[PDB]
């Protein structure tokens, strides 16, 4: 699916954020203040809480 | 920054790393905490407001801060009209103001709005 | 079935047994000491049926006239079909510029008949 | 179907008159009557029916949560201070204080009348 | 049920009615004689419409002085809804622009 | 690319169905007899879902 989806991408040229949020749109009806719309509808995750415990675990050695 | 230019052989740096790396750690641990988010998270660092202007009147004419004083209907059609706009921006290729892929799919969208205000989201 | 069978459609009858037992704690809670009807019978719920089907919302309706609750429904101009069945009475309110205000109106079956000249 | 209706107030007490005095939006003197069948407050968004119970909830709670419908059970969106001052939105960004429609000496009264066999309780 | 809600009160075709109703008369009408003139299909649904008309308007309906009708659904049944009294009136009701 | 399945209804938590489920036809909610998740295709099985997109009379599956 990786492939098919790339040329999705490139047929309809738009990223991957645009096909997620499509998808994160079809579950608006559990919304908030316009912060959470914001923190949970639009501009996905791209947290770092992950590279933080590998940056933790390097501190360790 | 300051412990980078002392010469004890990576000692204040090796401290002052730790520190820093105690407190990631401390995120870490409390992944959803308020503070933890803030840290680690880039959509948690900045707050959003929304401001309805007047198309001649660039004054601000009623600016929602956060401040969240909104009715069930109004909270719906601010959130519908801010994803409307973000899914049009989203699917339209760099340089074009008209998406290419122009179907988009509302589950259940609209329930706290009355109809008169829903046809306006439409 | 010891464990709920299944529902009347998504949770039709998952959500009216939830709905029920919800109204069946505030009518403990409502009722005093061993009594057997709340003495605060009135409740309050804004935004009556948004996420609940017209199906379910009379089944909770009912339910809470059988837990002796006295019930006011908040609802954005909708739903009014079973709203006036279970209800007899409306307080319109609009809100004009920056101050809103009330009208209150009722209605009520005249006991007359279902229907004359007809079948009985 | 009618005969079951009549345990209304031959029980317990059921609530039948709300009284708002620069309650919110509700400037000068409101009255509003309850049925002893059950009552429905409609209207579209933007007009007075979460004040309407919000002022009730405040009668009757000792620490409300006030437009609990439109939060989702989150952090209470009001205070009783922002009823009583009758602020309508956030209140653009340069203050003004024209969102505020009672920044002065001003007074609000909230009243809530309750009938069980004729005996009324306000 | 699903055929119950898919057949509802379409307010948009209701809006243009009354308004014509009112210019064809073009003078101050109350709920009773609207609901009179007019039959209404749905009862409440549409007086609170007409309601949204006079608040809408501007137009100070009175809760002092009731007024009453007679309707009888379609299955028979008969109502007697305790309107209250408005000055429903076309000049301003057309003035104001509807969604 | 791993879409939230049933995000309207399950929003806030992790999602009940998942691909598998689909494929499979497994009817989770509804029971009444259910025969364990009462698997509606649990042999060997072949699914197919297709969209269609249109532009001016260019077509695009
Ligand atoms: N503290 C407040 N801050 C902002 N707006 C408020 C406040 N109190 C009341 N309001 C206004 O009064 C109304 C209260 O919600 P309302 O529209 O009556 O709810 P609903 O119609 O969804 O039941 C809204 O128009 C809201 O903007």
């Amino acid at each position: 699916k990786k492939q098919y989806l790339a040329r999705l991408r490139d047929f309809f040229e738009v990223g991957e954020n645009a096909f997620t949020l499509l998808n994160r749109a079809a579950g608006l009806k559990q919304l908030n203040s316009i912060d959470e719309i914001f923190r949970e509808l639009v501009l996905d995750d791209h947290s770092a809480f992950d590279r933080a415990a590998e940056v933790a675990n390097s501190f360790d050695g | 920054n300051a412990a980078r230019f002392v010469d004890d052989n990576g000692e204040s740096h090796y401290k002052a790393l730790q520190v820093l790396v105690a407190q990631l750690r401390d995120a870490c641990e409390r992944n959803r905490t308020l503070g933890a988010k803030a840290l680690l998270d880039p959509r948690f660092r900045l707050e959003f407001a929304v401001s309805v202007m007047d198309r001649q009147s660039g004054n601000v004419i009623e600016s929602r801060t956060g401040s969240q004083g909104g009715s069930g209907g109004e909270k719906e059609i601010i959130a519908s009209y801010v994803l409307t706009a973000s899914l049009s921006y989203a699917l339209c290729p760099a340089g074009s103001r008209y998406p290419l892929f122009g179907t988009i799919i509302l589950d259940e969208a609209f329930s706290r709005s009355s109809h008169a205000v829903a046809g306006r989201i439409i | 079935e010891s464990r709920t069978g299944s529902q009347g459609g998504s949770g039709g009858e998952k959500e009216i047994i939830a709905s029920y037992v919800l109204t069946a704690s505030l009518s403990y809670a409502l009722c005093p000491a061993g009594s057997r009807y709340p003495l605060f019978g009135t409740i309050i719920l804004d935004e009556a049926f948004s996420r609940s089907s017209h199906a379910v919302a009379g089944r909770i309706i009912a339910a809470l006239r059988e837990f002796g609750l006295h019930a006011v429904f908040i609802t954005p101009n909708k739903e009014m079909r079973l709203l006036r069945d279970h209800t007899r009475s409306a307080i319109v309110v609009h809100r004009r510029g920056q101050n809103s205000n009330m009208a209150s109106l009722s209605w009520e079956e005249l006991e007359r008949h279902y229907q004359r000249r007809g079948n009985a | 179907m009618n005969q079951v209706s009549g345990l209304a107030g031959k029980e317990s007490f059921i609530l039948t008159r709300i009284e708002l005095f620069n309650w919110g939006g509700f400037h000068g003197l409101h009255q509003a009557a309850i049925h002893q069948d059950g009552t429905a407050v409609i209207g579209p968004t933007g007009s007075g029916k979460t004040t309407l119970v919000d002022a009730l909830m405040t009668l009757l709670c000792a620490n409300p949560r006030y437009n609990l419908a439109s939060t989702g059970g989150h952090e209470s969106d009001r205070d009783l201070i922002s009823y009583v001052r009758g602020v309508s939105g956030p209140g653009d960004g340069g203050e003004g204080q024209s969102h505020i429609a009672r920044p002065g000496k001003t007074v609000t009264g909230i009243a809530a009348t309750l009938e069980r066999e004729g005996k009324q309780v306000r | 049920d699903f055929w119950d809600a898919f057949n509802g009160l379409d307010r948009e075709v209701l809006i243009q009615q009354t308004l014509q109703l009112l210019a064809k008369e073009n003078r101050p009408v109350g709920l009773a004689e609207l609901a009179e003139l007019l039959p209404p299909a749905h009862d409440l649904e549409t007086f609170a419409v007409w309601i949204g008309m006079a608040r809408e308007a501007g137009i100070e309906v009175i809760d002092s002085q009731r007024e009453f009708a007679e309707l009888s659904d379609g299955e028979g049944r008969r109502w007697r809804f305790n309107l209250p009294t408005t000055g429903l009136e076309s000049q301003a009701l057309m003035d104001i622009d509807w969604e």
